[PDB]
């Protein structure tokens, strides 16, 4: 019914308005799409496009960017820093 | 599309 994310996520996700440390995928999800659309990580033009370089969020994913259209490495950074 | 169109489908 919920996960536990590590310190690192748990961060980004309070910086995006997160309260707790335990919280649904969906939830999980929901706060880290806000915090890259508050900080305005995302291109202009190409929306699918998130640099992340420079911020916490890249040296979690252990990438300057990523696609939305491809998400497998935030799939993948999420399978590394979510707890059943 | 918006960046909000391609997050809010991720998992879907």
């Amino acid at each position: 019914n919920q996960v536990r994310p590590k310190l690192p996520l748990l961060k980004i996700l309070h910086a995006a308005g997160a309260q707790g440390e335990m919280f649904t995928v969906k939830e999980v999800m929901h706060y880290l799409g806000q915090y890259i659309m508050v900080k305005q990580l995302y291109d202009q033009q190409e929306q699918h496009m998130v640099y992340c370089g420079g911020d916490l969020l890249g040296e979690l994913l252990g990438r300057q960017s990523f696609s939305v259209k491809d998400p497998s490495p935030l799939y993948d950074m999420l399978r590394k820093n979510l707890v059943t | 599309e918006t960046f909000e169109h391609w997050w809010s489908q991720l998992l879907s």
